[PDB]
């Protein structure tokens, strides 16, 4: 018991950031959008697809 | 137990209504001979604000609505006084049931139902007072009375979906359903006897604008019978129909309506979809007198419990009808 | 009414902890998240070497480090409480350090019920794609591909409608996800195509009410294992295992963690400060039996995460933050968990009293701080700000100050546990029954409540007053009452019984500290609870339940009242004006009683404070901040108008008046202090010109507009923020660069810097 795992020995052996204001820009690569098309109305259209 | 939970919010920092919904009302009170005429003043029940107490006069008749202040333990102030449907002749007693919109609290409108084979259905719309006049605010106070009557398989009441969206009321009548939307000040509902009036007079339709959009329920049925019933090629009849809607979307400003249609009739259940963006399109078909309305409501009835989404506390449609 | 809100202390109770490769694939980082505040750090020899604290605008409530395949490190999903997804990817290019926002969007769907449970976010194992619990009955579902321009995120109606917490499964073939409703465990694959809840790996099963907490054991394991109180049961179809050992009833288990990568090992947090080392035994690749260890205690645990040589960082909200190390051998007192380095942290700030010990106008801020065992007096003083602290062990209430006897007096419960031996025992052997002189009320007229009265300059408790049983200690303040010039420890009981829901018995008891003794000079029973009290004009004014009464401190040594009013917990008075914030009544205001004027509009706020004669502000439940104004018209005036409206985005428990250095402080469950600070309506309307204009130069990481992050926000209701300047904005104007300077002050660059000077 307490075979516990290392990533790397040398760490934790020798023993307040810095505020991070962007003034760069670099464009977004994506975008989240959401659905909005109701859930009924989506299930039944695709259950329409379906029969058709 | 409530002391605790307090000490518990006072530590997590979340404080939720719906947590301190299981704490019984902290105040009750009898509001014996408080209301005025305790008789010529019936309560409906607590305002979604909560500032008011709504409640009308029993009174042909007159059927006065009369707002009333709340406060924590005092006499209620009567603030708003309007007599609802003045430009209606009443000659029976109307169970009155009033209402609010989920977010567009700016003005309520009351529906009031009554007990042959046309009923008697009266709607009409009243601004709550904003908290000569000379007070642009009370000009805003408006009054948009409307009546019509229903065929004996009278249409399912469905109170909050009839107003799930905001600024606008659905009327689902007999043979058309109304999307009328009292909008005061760019437009809506694009991309009816409505008698409107304030302050005890009827002013030209700070302006108001009712938007009215409407479909004749027998044109849609016999678009959809021709383009889109595999058994439409054979269709020969209906006579009556049913119209109850299951859901209304504002997102999309789409309304799903159900139809349950009647050599002979076969009762069948066809699946409407409306854009009020502007433009009907059939979601679902059906396949093959009032107990097989009573059964295709219930089936409506099924779906909806079945497709339930709760609504976020406090975008909910109060009904109130004591 | 124009204020200016300053952050004095950025929030120091640890929300969230996530241990990956965001900086570089090959150094470890263990991200940290704080109520609009991301840490990052590189775990290295010496120790976690602070990388870069970027500040989200808003509450950080969902942090997953994911790593897409093709991504050479991992990149950072971040859904803050106001319904704001963002993907950072960290990119230290040469010696620029840029978090480009690869995704930003607004998830919010303004149609389903906030869960009652906290917000969930899961991530695909395989990287696939984002689940999301956000509203009763729904599932938001994100796809994960790179190729579209626009990530198409879509809802699935969830079946159950009261779901504790999901997971997502190791090893299936699908998106699979594991959950438990209230209650029964239930599972349904996912389809990102057809955008469907199909059947899901294994039929639904029973599980203990109190399961609480699902946890995805990889493979070659595969299964979940459900954490309910004496239900530590273990899920895989056919593998149905299950365990109660006696040692998890103690306490509810309120934290997970993977120590081995397999998932044999795993570590187990509870509210009562324990560690659970869970192990699952390793039969060939099956399992035969579960088995959890306690290895000690540790300070109260909001998440765990294990970092390597054997470390762990207990991410702590009611307390201070730890590295406790595991060591493979047993301490003598049995604790195979040693402490190493402790983070500090104000924790819940439950009330404050601004007092001078020393003189030249060092306004120095006594706090009572923790909760439970980690209870603790915080005593910060401007330098930078230098932070004693005094633990008690115990729950602080609140304290009030008497600078006759150089003493305070702090409202302190402690949690006792009831047996058969005897009466009750004490958890812990805490300081109210540390106290240098011990006694009791026993007046006629499980927790333990105690007045600890404490020396201003050696902080040793020197007297306790335990109350009666049941007594619950309520409210306490420190004043002169009437001609008596002796100041008087004035305190407010509640009766509390477990039959009845609201109390109906409580006691205002005055109290004098006698050269080191305790005297109990008056003990006024009264209907209800006292909730709240403050000292009016030589009166006390109390507040028992809904009803508001001021009392008289008669010559005959007792207390009479005075007059009535008609749930009042917050009492705040100025001059002859008396503040009342009910808790859904939002603010009221009296007169010497005569109603004034009351803001009709509901707002469950947390703490009310009255800046000048008619600038009245509250904060509510929503973690925002609204300033109300009287008006001053027959009626109307008994009208308040919310001239201000501000989204803090951290729940005010207290205001209290002065300053470190008008002002009014105020203390949040995070631990932040901040300044509210009035303005006049020129130099108010520069400085939201100035925020305005660098709110266009400044970037924002997420994509999150400060505008939509300040504005106000509740359940109801959303309106854009007035009357308030965000402060922090403005603060960073100063630390962006001159030529940067030039764009900002733009037609209208030391005057700016003047006035930004000296608002720092
Ligand atoms: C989930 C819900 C929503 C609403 S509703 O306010 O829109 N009313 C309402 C809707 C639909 C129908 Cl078909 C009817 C009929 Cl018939 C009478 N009222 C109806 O009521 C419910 C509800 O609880 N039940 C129906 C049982």
């Amino acid at each position: 018991l307490k075979g516990l795992p290392v990533y790397n020995k040398s760490n934790f052996s020798r023993f307040r950031p810095s505020v991070y204001l962007p003034t760069r820009e670099y464009p977004s690569e994506q975008i989240i959008v959401t659905e909005k098309t109701n859930i009924l109305l989506r299930y039944l259209h695709q259950q329409w697809d379906k029969k058709n | 137990h409530v002391l605790k939970q307090l000490e518990r919010v006072k530590i997590s920092g979340q404080l939720s209504p719906r947590l301190f919904r299981k704490l019984p009302p902290r105040v009750c009170v009898s509001l014996k001979n408080i209301v005025d005429e305790d008789a010529g003043h019936i309560f409906l029940g607590f305002s979604k604000c909560g500032r008011y107490v709504l409640s009308y006069t029993s009174s042909f008749y007159i059927y006065h609505l009369y707002w009333w202040e709340f406060n924590v333990h005092s006499k209620l102030k009567l603030v708003r006084q309007v007599r609802l449907f003045q430009d209606e002749e009443i000659y029976s007693d109307l169970y009155l049931t009033v209402c609010e919109w989920p977010s567009d609290a700016s003005k309520v409108i009351v529906f009031g139902f009554n007990t042959e084979n046309h009923r008697d259905i009266y709607v009409s719309t009243v601004a709550v007072p904003p908290p000569d006049p000379n007070a642009q605010c009370l000009r805003h106070g408006f009054m948009l009375h409307t009546k019509y009557q229903v065929v004996y398989p009278f249409p399912t009441f469905q109170p909050a979906f009839q107003l799930k969206k905001d600024q606008v009321v659905l009327l689902n009548t007999s043979y058309s359903l109304v999307a009328c939307a009292v909008s005061v000040h760019s437009f809506c509902q694009i991309l009816v006897v409505t008698d409107l009036r304030g302050r005890n007079l009827r002013p030209m339709r700070q302006y108001l604008t009712v938007e009215q959009l409407t479909l004749d329920f027998e044109y849609v049925i016999n678009e959809v019978i021709r383009h889109d019933a595999t058994w439409g090629h054979q269709f020969c009849s209906f006579s009556d129909y049913d119209i109850v809607i299951l859901e209304v979307c504002p997102e999309t400003n789409q309304v799903l309506i159900n139809i349950g249609l009647l050599p002979k009739t076969y009762h069948t259940s066809l699946k409407v979809a409306w854009d009020l963006n502007t433009f009907e399109t059939v979601s679902v078909g059906d396949l093959t007198s009032g107990s097989v309305w009573s059964s295709y409501r219930k089936s409506c009835v099924d779906m909806v419990m079945k497709w339930l989404v709760p609504e976020s506390s406090g975008r909910y449609v109060n009904r109130m009808t004591n | 009414s124009y204020n200016y809100v300053v952050t004095a202390q950025k929030p120091t109770a640890v929300n969230g902890c996530v241990t990956g490769h965001f900086t570089s694939a090959e150094d470890l980082n263990l991200l940290i998240a704080k109520n609009t505040r991301l840490e990052i750090y590189v775990v290295t020899a010496e120790g976690l070497r602070p990388v870069k604290e970027v500040g989200m605008y808003g509450k950080i409530a969902v942090m997953e480090l994911f790593r897409p395949k093709g991504e050479s490190k991992d990149l950072l999903f971040i859904l803050t409480a106001k319904y704001n997804a963002c993907i950072l990817e960290y990119k230290q290019s040469g010696e620029s350090i840029d978090i480009i926002t690869r995704a930003h969007g607004n998830v919010q769907d303004r149609i389903g019920r906030p869960s009652e449970t906290g917000i969930i976010g899961i991530i695909d194992p395989e990287c696939r794609m984002i689940g999301l619990r956000l509203y009763d009955g729904l599932f938001k579902v994100i796809p994960l591909d790179r190729d579209n321009k626009e990530l198409k995120a879509f809802n699935i109606r969830l079946e159950e409608l009261h779901v504790i917490d999901v997971k997502f499964l190791y090893g299936c073939q699908a998106p699979t996800i594991c959950f438990v409703y209230q209650r029964h465990v239930k599972t349904y694959e996912v389809s990102l195509r057809e955008k469907e809840f199909n059947k899901g790996p294994w039929k639904q099963e029973n599980v203990e009410a109190e399961a609480s907490m699902v946890i995805a054991v990889p493979e070659p394991f595969g299964g979940a294992i459900i954490i309910g109180q004496e239900s530590i049961t273990y899920h895989n179809g056919d593998k149905y295992l299950a365990i109660a050992p006696p040692i998890i009833k103690q306490s509810t288990i309120v934290c997970h963690n993977r120590v081995d990568p397999n998932g044999s090992r795993y570590l187990l947090g509870d509210m009562e400060g324990r560690l659970f080392m869970l192990l699952l035994e390793k039969e060939e690749v099956t399992l035969k039996d579960l088995r959890v260890e306690l290895l000690g205690e540790t300070s109260i645990a909001e998440c765990l995460t294990y970092l390597d040589n054997g470390v762990v960082f207990v991410g702590s909200r009611l307390g201070d933050s730890q590295l406790v190390k595991l060591n493979v051998d047993s301490n003598e007192q049995g604790s195979y968990v040693v402490a190493m380095e402790t983070f500090t942290n104000l924790g819940p700030i439950v009330d404050m009293c601004v007092v001078d010990l020393e003189r030249q106008g060092q306004g120095q801020l006594v706090t009572c701080s923790g909760a439970f065992k980690e209870g603790s007096l915080r005593i910060i003083r401007n330098g930078k700000l230098h932070i004693r602290t005094v633990p008690l062990y115990e729950s602080p209430r609140k304290i009030c100050y008497q600078e006759v006897s150089q003493c305070f007096g702090v409202l302190s419960s402690r949690i006792e546990v009831q047996d058969t031996s005897g009466g009750t025992t004490a958890l812990r052997p805490s300081a109210s029954t540390q106290a240098l002189s011990s006694s009791v009320s026993s007046s006629k007229l499980v927790e333990v409540h105690n007045l600890l009265i404490i020396d201003q300059h050696t902080f040793e408790v020197l007297h306790a007053h335990q109350f009666l049983q049941n007594e619950y200690a309520l409210s306490l303040v420190s004043c002169k009452l009437g001609k008596d010039p002796n100041t008087y420890f004035i305190v407010g009981t509640a009766m509390v019984y477990p039959e009845e829901a609201e109390p109906k018995q409580g006691r205002i008891v005055v109290f004098q500290y006698s050269d080191g003794k305790l005297q109990t000079v008056a003990e006024k029973e009264v209907k209800g609870a006292v909730y709240s009290m403050v000292e009016f004009n030589g009166k006390l004014l109390a507040s028992i339940n809904s009803t508001v009464r001021l009392y008289e401190w008669t010559t005959e040594k007792e207390l009479r009242t005075e007059c009535n009013h008609y749930m009042a917990l917050y009492l705040k008075t100025k001059g002859d004006f008396i503040l009342v914030g009910d808790l859904m009544r939002s603010v009221l205001l009296l007169a010497y009683f005569e109603e004034i004027a009351r803001d009709f509009n509901p707002n469950w706020m947390s703490a009310v404070e009255i800046l000048d004669d008619d600038n009245f502000l509250g904060a509510e439940n929503a973690f925002n901040l609204f300033v109300c104004q009287k008006d001053s018209t027959d009626e109307e005036r008994q009208h308040l108008q919310e001239v201000g409206l501000f989204h803090l985005g951290e729940f005010v428990n207290v205001f209290c008046h002065g300053s470190l250095v008008g002002s009014v402080l105020f203390g949040t469950v995070n631990g932040m202090i901040g300044l509210v600070t009035s303005l006049s309506e020129s130099w108010y309307n520069l400085l939201l010109d100035m925020q305005n204009r660098l709110n266009k130069v400044i970037k924002s990481v997420g994509k999150i507009e400060h505008s939509f992050w300040r504005s106000f926000h509740t359940e109801r209701k959303t309106e854009p923020a007035t009357g308030f300047i965000d402060g922090d904005l403005i603060e960073s104007f100063l630390d962006i660069s001159r030529p940067k300077m030039q764009e900002v002050v733009a037609n209208l660059a030391d005057d700016l810097i003047k006035v930004v000077e000296e608002l720092t």
